[PDB]
């Protein structure tokens, strides 16, 4: 709305805060009266009469409450009148509530009833509470009240096993607080600042109920915090569609109905008003308003009034007097005690000879303070915050016994102690406010609370509150305590800061959002209901009835204010708001917006300490501070001694603030109430203001100022300067010692090198040489060392090792210790790199490895520096110089191969009709790259390498090579490895269509099932595989002919040798080379890769002649790539994503407004959020629905096939999304709509970037980091994924170009420029992955001594790269001496580990030999450490119990994620499972898989995530079970081996030993198993043998389902088994016994095993086990696969002659209940 | 008769600390006086980065000094590239500096040659100080590694808003006069302008120097002068020096404020 106006917010502010009196008149209850006295007037208000019970209202006994909530009322009989009117609304409904009741009427028990209702929603059937299901926020206004509430709610709810807790200070090390707690009690400000950050996995998604106690705080200057909380909550409701219950507890004051509107309370359902007659004890009130203006005699008048009033109660009533200071408490107690002595009246307080006088004299002589003993035997007492817990408890326990007569105290006791008194006197209502810089009136909440303490609840028939103030304030207090001081909104001043908080969160992205947000404020309600009070004329309102224009004007004014101070970029025409890092910092650190404007103005990298302290002193938080005349002399006494000089004159408030901070760090005590208060106020804010400065300058890279400001943060926290002995930070050390030490003036560091004796001597007091020693090694201290690893001549990879060098002690270190790692340049001037490092207690003894990239240049600089500095410990830092004097750079990479301008090659160049049938429909010509490599690939057998960008058609080049194979050899075998399973599947579709459909060869895709894969390798001409499925196969190459008979070996995407799974790929390639050299009949190798800088190393490794290596660089991509990299300055990820939201849209319109667009986003949740955001932007834009290119109804036959409604709406407006949790058919539909042109934009998650069958004109990569939940940290996208995402912007048949925009954190920008515009250098990491391959090659007899190992290493790419880039592999030279020693060390270490694990034997320290464990590890492709654990854990007595436990504990399964949101879902799961596990920790992947496996065996189906996880657990379970079978069998153990053999079946079919065989049949349920087990049928043959009609009669099943049953019944094994002991009449002891068994299948192998609940297709496996059951003894075993007919021979040794009766066992690995048993006997002689 | 007034201290080091915070502006205005008719001996190339850091850690009243270490560009033995500045425990006045007797010793400097020293000066001067001639000569007489034809004195003079550098070497006669000189005043008997000559010096941006600082302390002792001894011993470390008024140079200010 364009005709806007800029307002003066300040002119609209209620200057008087909670003291603003909106009401013009005050009517007092009947019987009030006004006494005139000398210079002061008195107003008396009598105690009110309660109405007994009103109209038909009775007191509910706890017995009639719901039973689950009774426990929370243990120890009570019936609720009071308030709780009884409220229990239905509170316990029986979810209605939002507002309860207005006089203070102390019972409101917090009503809050307990709401809490209990919430708690009831999560009692599972075992009676405990899913305490991970919800959270409850209790917002209380004062800290003392918070602490008391935590205590009392904890006690009331302890019967429910619920944690109630407060949130304390440091939260970046202590967010586990929130996870551990169900009821969070905090202040408004704390919850504001916490939810201001947000963050993804914040536990604020569990919030179900928010309780806003003392909500009349809205009238206070603090009230806008409650308004921000409620508006934010209601907005989060709107966005996330979760509902959260809001409960307000208020005093009884006008505008309560507006407050109800503001909390979304239905006035007919949730609003309850109980007037002041419902006070627990009726209150007689006296107000004393003094008229005497002159201070000196007004003071005496005050003390006279209080003396007289206290005399009215001496000996009848205790009197609680309330004073404004910790000092005036004692001063006033003594003032009236002394005026009492002067007139001889103390005898009234303690009647003589009383037990009371003796008790008080004894407790004052035993326990002692200064004034507390100076007062306690008189009946007096004081109480405040500078008092010991035990002395406060003493005052409290003595007062409770009705022993103290006059107790003088502060508001803290009103708020945090439950201590009433018959008479209360509030002595004066003035208090010093430093924030306001002057004396002001007490706030309303304080007054209400203190006078609420009047009258003890059970001992007094009436209370007597006496308020003493200035006469001009009488109408105010009379209004406050008599239901007539209206609750107004104070938020108009805080509007800029609150608005910026919502912009930073992304809840408000433009002015229309801000208007809707402001319509949730309490300010908005009060504006509608009383516009004149808020500056709106009644005629302005009638012309703007919703105050749309007025809210637009306020938001405009605030947005202009924030934009002028650079917190926000405000586009006025569009109303759009752009966040900034400065804005974020203002919000996250609770800094007002003018202050960060100052910080942005004055902060400079050259700033000195002097200027830093001055910048601090200029904060707007101190704008009301002034330099008073009475302060000036003491301020000058300090300003001439300050260690940091102050340039400003003493007349300037900034100089005073500077000096107060410096005095505070030096722990000076000042004279002057004002100065002490002002210092407290300055320094309580200094912490977070200085932490904001530190964040600004750290993220700017300013090394020196970062150091200075982090130091200042710590000097404020710890109250000392660097110069002081850091040992002061051990509170428990005596100060005289540390003073001795730091006076001795010697470096603290040297103390580490001495012992208790020598330090005891150096300080001249050896009495505690040991003690100092302790603390010296308790001080945090890290040792640093570095491995430099050159990536190129200008990018350096650093691996920092951090070794802790101190003793941990949780009394001083807590549970973690935080540090900053800072990487600074030559001059200690720029922070080239920085990160947070957290040393957790559980890891306090381990080396920590950190790795990162820093730029470098030529000529190399002298050195960099790595500092590691404590985040909170002063003088606690290690600096490691990183010298470059001995750094070996790799050579500049060679130029690319020139792209030849050749005649584009026709398809007809294939010179083959059938061959040309594969491409001639698709295009007329091959691109320039294929045209250049064709002659070498198609007309030669040379090994070939093709390096080029993704999207250059390298796969067609490998197709050239395959076709040459097919012409050479009518039955040639080709093996094609790609590194990703999704790529393998795409290639399998396309190549199945090309070579089997068209050319009628056989194309096969390896599954991972070794017998299946061997038959595929036997029958297929094209074998497509991922690396590990080829590793397990090609290990056994000496025994497997189909492995060596390969004509052609093609490896795709070979640059991934350099990435996380590179080692296995490097190994299999090296092996293909070695095999080719052994069998002396060459195997041609074709390598395809992204553009590589060290291409020639790869080609030479794979034996590619230089003329046969095509090393192209990114500029040759056939569709030109316009790459744009925009950097983003915000270091906080959720805010950085926010700042990218709209640039995504603008990028679409600038680079591809008509043509298809993919947007890659970092997470599943982000795909949906960004699709919606793009949609919102184009809606608020002119072009709405501009991304839909078919009609709204051609789409709906597609659409109804989906389930996600959001995906439906977005697709309707032209935007799809893809993520992993979508059903495969949903993803297929979105892909088909995208590639057809219908929808223009698809938003896909990072992880799907390899299995996407769509391409686009524009790819946007929105941020380049993802959150990893295992390590709780953000990880960078591997460069390989980024290359793959960029490759998607390539449409050769449709586009003249491809465009890609990469949005990244700015500090990554230059890295991407170096590694995208230039080719990629890759390295081996096989040296880090040696053991399992060494073990395979010792099993295979390729390696038989250490020399063989060194030699075999020379075939690898690692060996080639050790010469080109020695430092990367930790060599210091490239001579043959060098790498000979390096390889020998590598070999010795790997073989020693294997020999220690008992996988290999080593004899004469030279000869290695495979052991049985290693043979098992190599056969089933299992990690050697896993098989070692297995050798440990298995015994002669394990069975189905122990086996699940053992196999859960596998290195293959510790990669299983542990996300907090299952920590109860599994807790109850571990309860429904048959095998009761042993001592459960629940942060363990091994236990998690144990329970997921018990889930799968029981057929419990779970979520989509737990299903995704079980589906990959199952792909390794069979190998692991068979490894256990092999271990147990080798040992000699019959029972445990047969148990594991049946566990194979159990895992396959998803049943148990106890469950019935019929559970294997399709469409069978428990009732069918009952009607079967009842009469006639127990097994699957029972069902085959039944009649066809009786089958259906018992089955109760469809006919399609009966055919499903029949398929299984015909694949079910029925084998005739025969056995004979060959020459059983000639058996001698110790001689050979050969038994022959013969297996004949009745109908052969139709096909694989029917196991719908097991992912991979299996084939039936069988074991033949000869044993003796008594002995628990297995004497022979063989493994066979059966194809109709098969014979097996088992040879074993005979023992001496006796009684020997053996059993023959025939056991399956797939089906249950086919296991046959034949006992037999042989006469040994 | 008379009135009554009280004295509030006005300590000079505070005005100096305020002033030293602004030293960084001078680093954008560094001048090398090139008025030598012909160069005598070699050409010295000072890297800008260490020069500017050296300026920022100094004081406008109290001289500081650093030792120069360097090498020759491979094919040009007549160029000396200054590669390192070593700061050692020192104190100073406006006319001279007090260094320990012991020259820097460290493995990192063992492949470098000592090229003399650099020091700041409050005011420009047409002539080389006789304090400087005496200091250079007494160093040469205690330490034979300092060749008179190869070691220099770079003065960094504080000219308004800027810095002017000039580089000198001693002469045989200058060495012989300075080693026997014991008059430390502004005009000692025997002092001549024939005792020194101006060597050519250039400021370069193409390479970087580094710093070495003491191992167990810092280098500034102008607030702890008692703890400074001509015979004192020190090791070094590869790190950058702290500014003149950094807290760990004046710990007594911080401890004695906290007293009262
Ligand atoms: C201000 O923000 N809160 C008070 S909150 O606890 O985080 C929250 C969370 C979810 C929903 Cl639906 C509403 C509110």
């Amino acid at each position: 709305l364009a005709p806007r106006q800029v307002l003066d917010l300040e002119d609209l502010v209620f200057t008087q805060g909670s003291h603003f009196m909106a009401n013009k008149r005050c009517q007092l209850p009947d019987g009030s009266f006004r006494r005139q006295r000398k210079g002061y007037e008195e107003v008396h208000v009598p105690a009110l009469k309660p109405k007994p019970f009103g109209s038909e209202e009775q007191l509910l006994p706890v017995e009639k409450l719901p039973k689950y909530a009774q426990a929370g009322f243990e120890g009570f009989k019936t609720l009071n009148r308030i709780q009884s009117k409220l229990y239905r609304a509170a316990l029986e409904t979810d209605e939002n509530l507002l309860l207005c009741a006089p203070t102390g009427a019972g409101k917090t028990n009503v809050a307990l009833m709401c809490m209990l209702r919430e708690i009831g929603k999560h009692i599972n059937m075992d009676g405990t509470i899913n305490v991970d299901d919800f959270k409850i926020i209790y917002i209380a206004p004062m800290r003392s009240l918070v602490q008391e509430m935590v205590g009392s709610f904890g006690k009331r709810l302890a019967t429910y096993g619920i944690t109630v807790a407060e949130l304390t200070g440091d939260h970046q090390l202590c967010k586990e607080e929130i996870s551990a707690t169900q009821i969070i009690v905090c202040t408004p400000e704390k919850w504001d600042i916490i939810t201001r950050k947000g963050g993804e996995r914040t536990y604020t998604q569990l919030v179900r109920l928010i309780i806003l106690d003392e909500i009349h705080l809205l009238h206070d200057d603090r009230g806008p915090v409650l308004e921000a909380l409620v508006a934010r909550a209601i907005r989060n409701i709107e966005m996330t569609q979760e509902d959260v219950r809001l409960i307000g507890l208020s005093a009884t004051l006008p505008n309560y109905e507006d407050v109800a509107t503001f909390l979304r309370v239905d006035p007919a359902k949730g609003l309850f008003y109980f007037d002041n007659s419902f006070r627990p004890v009726p209150l007689e009130q006296t107000y004393v308003g003094i008229t005497e203006k002159k201070a000196i005699k007004r003071f005496q008048i005050m003390n006279e009034i209080v003396y007289e009033k206290i005399m009215e109660h001496a000996g009848k009533n205790q009197v609680l007097v309330f004073v404004h200071s910790r000092k005036e408490t004692g001063k006033t107690a003594r003032a009236i005690r002394d005026m009492c002595l002067e007139k001889d009246t103390l005898g009234l307080f303690l009647r003589e000879g009383s037990a009371s006088t003796e008790v008080l004299r004894t407790e004052a002589e035993q326990c002692k303070n200064l004034e507390l003993k100076d007062l306690l035997p008189y009946g007096f007492a004081i109480h405040h915050a500078g008092m010991t817990r035990v002395d406060r408890t003493l005052v409290e326990d003595l007062f409770a016994d009705k022993h103290i007569q006059v107790l003088v105290s502060t508001a803290t006791l009103a708020w945090g102690v439950n201590l009433p008194a018959h008479t209360v006197i509030i002595k004066g209502t003035q208090v010093y406010s430093p924030e306001k810089g002057r004396w002001t009136e007490l706030g309303a909440l304080d007054i209400l609370q203190m006078l609420g303490r009047a009258g003890r609840p059970q001992y007094d028939t009436k209370g007597e509150g006496i308020l003493i103030t200035s006469h001009g304030e009488l109408q105010y207090y009379l209004s406050l305590l008599n239901q007539q001081l209206p609750i107004e909104s104070q938020m108009v001043s805080k509007l800029p800061d609150m608005l910026n908080a919502e912009i930073v969160l992304g809840n408000v992205q433009n002015a229309k959002d801000a208007v809707n947000w402001l319509g949730y404020a309490y300010l908005y309600i009060r504006m509608l209901r009383s516009p004149t009070l808020y500056g709106i004329s009644h005629d302005d309102l009638k012309g703007d009835p919703l105050l749309d224009q007025r809210r637009l004007d306020l938001v405009h004014t605030a947005a202009l204010m924030l934009d002028k101070n650079n917190l926000v970029k405000y586009d006025k025409k569009t109303g759009n708001f752009q966040v900034t890092e400065l804005g974020r910092i203002a919000s996250h650190y609770y800094i007002t917006n003018d202050t960060v404007q100052t910080y942005n103005q004055l902060l400079k990298p050259t700033l000195s300490e002097i200027e830093l302290f001055r910048v601090f002193s200029l904060s707007s938080e101190f704008k009301n501070i002034t330099v008073r005349e009475e302060e000036k002399l003491e301020l000058q006494k300090l300003l001439e001694r300050v260690p940091i000089p102050v340039k400003e004159s003493i007349e300037e408030p900034s100089a005073k603030i500077n000096v107060l901070l410096q005095a505070f760090i030096s722990q000076l005590k000042l004279e002057g109430f004002a100065l002490m208060a002002d210092m407290v106020y300055v320094t309580q804010s200094a912490g977070r203001l200085m932490r904001a400065i530190f964040e600004i300058v750290l993220n700017r890279g300013w090394a020196q100022l970062t150091d200075k400001t982090l130091n200042l943060c710590k000097m404020i926290d710890k109250r000392m300067w660097q110069s002081m002995c850091p040992l002061r930070q051990f509170r428990k050390l005596p100060e005289e010692v540390v003073k001795k030490i730091e006076k001795k003036n010697f470096p603290f560091e040297r103390l580490y090198d001495l012992n208790h004796n020598e330090i005891g001597e150096l300080i001249r007091m050896p009495k505690m040489g040991k003690t100092i020693h302790k603390y010296v090694h308790l001080f945090p201290k890290l040792e640093l060392s570095v491995h430099l690893q050159p990536i190129t001549r200008s990018t350096l990879k650093v691996e920092l090792t951090i070794t802790p060098d101190f003793q941990w002690d949780e009394k001083v270190h807590g549970s973690s210790e935080a540090f900053w790692i800072l990487v600074e340049d030559v001059d200690s001037e720029v922070i080239l790199h920085h990160e947070y490092f957290l040393l957790k207690a559980k890891y306090a003894q381990d080396e920590h490895l950190i790795t990162f990239f820093v730029p470098v240049f030529e000529p190399l600089p002298p050195q960099y520096f790595i500092r590691v500095v404590s985040d909170r410990w002063l003088s606690c830092e290690t600096q490691l110089p990183v010298s470059f004097r001995h750094l070996i750079l790799p050579e500049k990479y060679p130029p690319p191969t020139e792209l030849l301008d050749l005649q584009p090659l026709p398809v007809s160049a294939l010179r083959n009709s059938a061959f040309e049938s594969l491409y001639q429909d698709k295009f007329p010509f091959f691109n320039p790259i294929q045209t250049q490599v064709f002659n070498t690939v198609y007309n030669s057998d040379d090994n070939v390498f093709v390096g080029a960008p993704t999207g250059s058609g390298k796969t067609i080049c490998a197709e050239f090579a395959i076709l040459r194979m097919l012409l050479q050899s009518s039955e040639g075998r080709c093996v094609y490895i790609t590194p990703m399973e999704a790529l393998a599947e795409q290639v399998y579709m396309d190549w199945y269509e090309k070579f089997q459909d068209r050319l009628n060869k056989k194309v096969v895709l390896l599954t991972g099932e070794t017998s299946t894969d061997l038959k595929l390798l036997g029958k297929g001409n094209i074998i497509i595989s991922t690396p590990e499925k080829w590793d397990i196969l090609s290990r056994r190459w000496k025994q497997r002919k189909n492995v060596q008979n390969i004509n052609l070996f093609v490896v795709d995407e070979v640059h991934l040798i350099g990435g996380e799974n590179g080692p296995v790929l490097e190994v299999i390639c090296s092996r293909m080379r070695y095999i080719s050299s052994q069998i002396e009949r060459p195997i041609r190798i074709v390598a395809l890769s992204s553009s590589l800088s060290n291409a020639k190393d790869v080609a030479h490794w794979l034996g590619c002649s230089a003329t046969s290596t095509f090393n192209f660089h990114p500029n040759v991509r056939p569709v030109p790539l316009e790459l744009h990299i925009q950097g983003f300055n915000i270091s906080h990820t959720q805010t950085r994503l926010l700042s990218m939201a709209k640039p995504v849209y603008h990028a679409i319109t600038k680079h591809s407004p008509k043509k298809p667009v993919i947007v890659f986003v970092p997470s599943r949740k982000q795909t949906r959020l960004t699709a919606i955001d793009i949609l919102t932007t184009c809606a608020a834009d002119i072009q709405r629905q501009r991304f839909l290119h078919c009609t709204e109804k051609d789409l709906i036959p597609y659409l109804e096939k989906l389930s996600d409604s959001t995906l439906k709406e977005t697709l309707l407006n032209g935007v799809g999304y893809l993520h992993e949790g979508l059903s495969p058919m949903e993803r297929r539909l979105v892909e088909q709509l995208f590639s057809s042109g219908a929808i223009q934009v698809v938003v896909a998650s990072r992880s799907l970037c390899w299995g996407m069958n769509v391409a686009a004109h524009l790819v946007i990569i929105m941020d380049t980091q993802y959150y990893n939940g295992k390590i709780h940290a953000y990880v960078d996208y591997p460069i390989y994924d980024v290359l793959q995402m960029v490759g998607h912007a390539n449409r050769p048949l449709q586009d003249d170009e491809g465009r890609c925009v990469i949005m990244c954190q700015g500090s990554k920008k230059d890295f991407f420029k170096k590694f995208l515009y230039e080719p990629l250098p890759v390295e081996s990491h096989l040296d880090h992955c040696m053991h399992d391959h060494f073990n395979a090659e010792i099993v295979t007899k390729t390696i038989e001594n250490k020399q063989d190992a060194v030699d075999y290493l020379t075939w690898t790419f690692l060996y080639r790269r050790m010469t080109q880039n020695p430092n990367y592999y930790n060599l210091q030279g490239i001579s043959h001496r060098h790498l000979s020693d390096h390889l020998s060390e590598l070999v010795e270490q790997t073989l020693s580990d294997l020999e220690q694990s008992k996988c290999i034997s080593i004899e004469d320290e030279m000869d290695v030999a495979p052991l049985n464990l290693g043979m098992i590890a190599a056969y089933y492709y299992i990690n050697y450490t896993t098989i070692e654990l297995f050798s440990m854990s298995l015994n002669a007595k394990t069975k189905v119990r122990g086996l699940i436990e053992i196999i859960s504990n596998a290195a293959e399964y510790e990669n299983i994620p542990i996300r907090h949101h299952e920590d109860n879902l599994l807790r109850q799961l571990a309860q429904k499972v048959p095998h009761k596990l042993n001592n459960p920790k629940f942060n363990d992947p091994h236990v998690k898989t144990n329970l997921l496996l018990q889930a799968h065996l029981s057929r419990m189906q779970l979520s989509a995530e737990l299903q995704s996880d079980t589906e990959e657990i199952l792909s390794k379970a069979i190998r692991l079970i068979q490894a256990c079978v092999d271990v147990l069998s080798s040992n000699g153990w019959l029972s445990p081996a047969l148990a594991a053999m049946e566990l194979a079946q159990m895992v396959t079919q998803a049943m148990w030993s106890k469950d019935s065989y019929l559970k294997q049949l399709p469409h069978f349920t428990s009732e069918h198993i009952k009607r079967c087990t009842d009469k006639g049928v127990e097994s699957v043959f029972d069902i085959m043998e039944m009649e066809d009609e009786e089958r259906n009669a018992l089955l109760q099943l469809t006919d399609s389902q009966i055919a499903d049953v029949a398929r299984f019944c015909n694949r079910y094994p029925n084998i005739e088994l025969s056995y004979e002991v060959v020459d059983k009449d000639s058996i001698r002891s110790g001689g050979p016994v050969v038994v022959l068994v013969q297996l004949e299948r009745e109908e052969e192998v139709t096909g694989p095993v029917i196991a719908p609940l097991f992912p991979q297709k299996r084939e039936e496996g069988w074991w033949v086990v000869i044993g003796d059951a008594k002995s628990n003894s297995l004497i022979s075993i063989k493994r066979l696969t059966l194809q109709q007919k098969a014979k097996v021979k088992l040879d074993f040794v005979a023992p001496a002659t006796g009684a020997h009766n053996y059993t023959l066992y025939f056991m399956s690995d797939a089906y249950m209940g086919c296991d046959q048993e034949y006992k037999f006997s042989v006469d040994v002689k | 008769g008379s009135m009554t007034q009280t004295f509030s201290s006005k300590t000079e080091w505070r005005v100096r600390a305020i002033s030293a915070a602004n030293l960084h502006l001078r680093t954008n205005h560094i001048y090398v006086s090139s008025d030598d008719i012909k160069e005598t001996g070699y050409t010295y190339i000072l890297p800008k980065n260490v020069l500017k850091k050296f300026i920022c850690i100094s004081d406008l009243r109290a001289q500081i000094a650093g030792y120069l270490y360097g090498v020759s560009p491979p094919d040009n033995p007549q160029v000396k590239e200054i590669r390192c500045i070593v700061m050692v425990p020192q104190w100073g006045t406006h006319q001279t500096v007090h260094l320990p007797g012991q020259l820097p010793q460290h493995e990192y400097l063992k492949e470098m040659e000592p090229l003399g020293w650099i020091h700041t000066q409050p005011n420009e001067s047409p002539q080389l100080s006789p304090q400087d001639v005496t200091t250079h000569a007494k160093i040469m007489a205690d330490n034979p590694s300092w060749d008179g034809e190869k070691t220099i004195i770079i003065t960094c003079s504080f000219t308004p808003g800027s810095c002017t550098l000039t580089a000198y070497k001693l002469t045989p006669s200058g060495y012989e006069w300075g080693r026997q000189n014991t008059d430390k005043g502004n005009n000692p008997k025997g002092y001549l302008p024939s005792h020194y000559e101006r060597v050519q010096m250039l400021l370069s941006d193409r390479f970087l120097g580094f710093f070495m600082v003491p191992a167990q302390s810092s280098w500034n002792y102008n607030f702890m002068g008692v703890r400074h001894d001509p015979n004192m011993k020190y090791e070094l470390q590869l790190a950058n020096p702290k500014e003149f008024y950094h807290e760990v140079h004046r710990p007594s200010h911080f401890l004695n404020f906290a007293l009262l």
